[PDB]
């Protein structure tokens, strides 16, 4: 969750 | 305080599909969003009440529209929004979901949900909000991507968003501050 990490779509 | 994320997520991919975002970015995006959203259905159900007009139509969208959004904004997003109207109205006999019928990523019924919670709201209501939403997270996505490959990156992060707002004379007025 951090601020600079990469978004993951958690939906399909 | 909704999530549009996955939505936000889908535009990019198209925008920029080889462009990523960070975590604090997409939460950024995502307020811009719900901050957009809220001005517009405001506006729009005080236009319906302000006319003795039963329900929330199209037609008080589009106005809000143009209240809320500068001008280069505003047609575009008036353009977006009455192509999605005319498609969704032409697919009728379709059995696939709003959305789909509307040609657009963000949720059309999660919009006509949260429109009505906040009197009556006309089917085409929500197609032509969710439609402005989708194309104002394009826009910001295509001008922030612009701005991380232009770096030499490829994520977007925050620093990019805010060069992206700053430097477009519209975004500034509509999110700037």
């Amino acid at each position: 969750d951090g601020d600079d990490e990469e978004f993951v779509n958690e939906e399909y | 305080k909704e999530t549009y994320s996955s939505y936000i997520y889908k535009v990019l991919k198209q925008v920029h599909p080889d462009t990523g975002i960070s975590n604090q970015a997409m939460r950024i995006l995502n307020s811009f969003v719900n901050d957009i959203f809220e001005r517009i259905a405001t506006e729009a159900s005080k236009l319906a009440a302000y006319n003795k007009k039963s329900t929330i139509s199209s037609r008080e969208i589009q106005t809000a529209v143009r209240l809320i959004l500068p001008g280069e904004l505003a047609k575009h997003a008036v353009t977006e929004g009455t192509k999605s109207v005319t498609k969704y109205s032409s697919s009728a006999q379709s059995a696939q979901s709003r959305s789909a019928k509307a040609g657009l990523a963000f949720p059309v019924g999660r919009v006509h949900r949260l429109l009505r919670k906040g009197q009556r709201v006309g089917a085409g209501a929500p197609v032509y909000l969710a439609a402005v939403l989708e194309y104002l997270a394009a826009e910001i996505l295509e001008l922030a991507g612009n701005a991380a490959r232009d770096n030499k990156k490829t994520r977007i992060i925050p620093r990019h968003l805010q060069l992206a707002i700053r430097n477009d004379e519209e975004l500034n007025k509509l999110l700037g501050h």
